[PDB]
């Protein structure tokens, strides 16, 4: 545990603000909806599980897609192409072994060609102006985990579970920064498993009070309670498995007392 | 791309060739890194993708400046500020005379500032060798070649093992360690510092095992006292010869008490005990520091 922790925290806090999508971009998309993006993101969860991709890669690709749809109108039948090129770029950036273009083409069931996937890769790089090193809920959560006195695996798995649930729903989660969603997710995971709250050391590190996490945390408590009813279910399935301590099987708290 | 006239191929980088070029309209002398591309295969190489995005984040006097990305269908060019030569050529050209200690001190001070900036913006360089460190006529040195570089996490995950040119590769990589971080860049810089002092590579191994043994013969063979956890590392063998530590007065004769203190902190076995680039900048070796011009 080094000498760069605070410097990096401070820099990622500047970067998350420069890397955010436009909150209302979906109201200006004439052919696609939030429920279409929710189907796309849920599918990327499956793609990631199929290829054994890091959670970080999932978070990155969702950031690339949301910033891309911030300035670019996309018709519904071209949306999965945006998502595929984004997951290709995220894998190239973050993975030790990124899957191949031909493998990306196979998982779209030949919906697009190789030429198309690669032409879209070039357009996403153009639109994003090569700015791919974006902060994610993931990056913040892992820093926050260092404050659990002492390390609880179910808390960490549930925090990851909750931070991933937030990717699916642009309304409401596009409103909040990665660091806030991660605070909320961590607090809620902690509270559910152990009964403890957002710790004082993190209030101090982040500048975030439990009150200030309240709006995101009200939302995420709702998303958690309604998770088993939700149209998209790939995250719940993934988080049932024993590498996640089966945390999507735990019962949410009925009440937060906040 | 039609505003550039090519002057000369000035090398092959980690991937693709580097040319000297001039801007036909402004006169500006630039370095072009040409990267070859495929449809019919993988797209933009993951190596170019990392390099360009990390370079966008890394604006510092001691980090080579990316001026433009010329992204065609067929070809990808990176446009860089032009620098005179690399440290390996400088080192060869002054192999008989030596590099003046005030300029060794300068160059190390600057490499450490570039590196501190990298590390505190969550980037690992992972390929610090003298040919990736460029110098100008004015006494400046810069980190270049971010093709093998990586944005890291706090705390780190497992990254590519296949990492760092053998001669500058840290013992924790050599010993098959699960995690590595910023201390691997400090190791390489320790190696380079010594190389500047003595004019020869500190640890010129020719395989992973030979590299380890050259390290062991100089610094002593590490044990549980010196490095908690070593004997429990994946490629550690308890049959390794046990050599004693060589005295730095012999290892790097030209260097004063401060320079030897710093080097031994940069070549610490334990990655957690090994000095950081920020701490190294604060070392007494640098109290006197000036910005001499290379006597070429
Ligand atoms: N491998 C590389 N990665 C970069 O970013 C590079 C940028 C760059 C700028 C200038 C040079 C350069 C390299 C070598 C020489 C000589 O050997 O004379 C002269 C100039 O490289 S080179």
């Amino acid at each position: 545990v080094p000498d760069y922790h605070e410097d990096i925290h401070t820099y990622l806090r500047e970067m998350e603000v420069k890397c955010k999508p436009k909150v209302g971009y979906m109201k200006k998309q004439p052919d696609i909806t939030n429920s279409m993006r929710a189907i796309l993101v849920d599918w990327l969860v499956e793609v990631g599980e199929e290829y054994k991709l890091q959670n970080e890669t999932l978070h990155l690709a969702v950031n690339y897609i949301d910033r891309f749809l911030s300035s670019m109108s996309v018709l519904r039948g071209k949306l999965q192409l945006v998502g595929t090129a984004a997951m290709l770029l995220a894998s190239k950036f973050e993975e030790i072994y990124p899957p191949e273009v031909a493998e990306f083409v196979y998982i779209t069931d030949d919906t697009y060609t190789k030429k198309q996937v690669l032409r879209m890769e070039h357009l996403v790089l153009k639109v994003l102006t090569f700015d791919l090193a974006a902060p994610t809920v993931n990056q913040f959560l892992t820093q926050y985990f260092l404050h659990q006195q002492p390390a609880n695996c179910k808390v960490e798995s549930l925090a990851m579970f909750l931070g991933e649930l937030s990717l699916i729903d642009a309304d409401p989660y596009l409103k909040y920064l990665p660091s806030v969603i991660a605070g909320a997710a961590f607090h809620l995971a902690l509270y559910t498993v152990t009964g403890q709250s957002w710790p004082e050391s993190l209030i101090r590190k982040t500048g975030y009070t439990l009150e200030s996490l309240k709006p995101c945390l009200m939302d995420l408590h709702q998303t958690y309670l309604k998770a088993p009813q939700h149209a998209q279910q790939s995250i719940r399935e993934k988080y049932k498995n024993s590498k996640y301590h089966g945390v999507s099987l735990l019962n949410p708290p009925e009440t937060l007392n906040l | 791309m039609e505003n550039f006239q090519k002057v000369e191929k000035i090398g092959e980088g980690t991937y693709g060739v580097v040319y000297k070029a001039r801007n036909k309209l402004t006169g500006e002398v630039v370095a072009l890194k040409k990267i070859r591309l495929d449809t019919e295969t993988e797209g933009v190489p993951s190596t170019a993708i990392r390099e360009i995005s990390l370079l966008k984040e890394l604006n510092h006097p001691n980090i080579v400046k990316l001026l433009d990305v010329i992204h065609t269908e067929n070809k990808l060019y990176l446009v860089f500020e032009f620098l005179h030569q690399d440290l390996k050529k400088f080192m060869d050209a002054s192999a008989l005379t030596g590099i003046p200690l005030p300029l060794i001190k300068s160059y190390l001070f600057q490499l450490l500032q570039g590196l501190a900036f990298c590390h505190s913006h969550r980037v690992l360089h992972r390929d610090l060798k003298p040919q990736n460190l460029l110098i100008n006529t004015e006494g400046a040195i810069k980190l270049a070649d971010f093709g093998l570089a990586r944005a890291f996490g706090v705390p780190v995950r497992t990254y590519t093992h296949e990492v760092v040119t053998l001669w500058y590769r840290a013992p924790e990589i050599l010993l098959g360690c699960k995690y590595y971080s910023t201390a691997v860049d400090i190791w390489s810089l320790g190696c380079i510092f010594a190389e500047m002092v003595t004019r020869r590579a500190l640890f010129p191994g020719d395989s992973e095992i030979d590299q380890l043994f050259r390290i062991f013969r100089t610094l002593g063979t590490p044990d549980e006292v010196v490095w908690p956890g070593v004997t429990s590392m994946p490629d550690y063998k308890p049959s390794f010869p046990k050599w004693a530590r060589q005295d730095f007065s012999k290892v790097v004769p030209p260097l004063d008490e401060d320079g030897r203190s710093l080097l031994s902190q940069m070549l610490h076995y334990d990655p957690n005990k090994r000095i950081s680039a920020k701490a190294a900048l604060a070392h007494p070796f640098f109290q006197d520091v000036t910005k001499p011009v290379p006597h070429l």
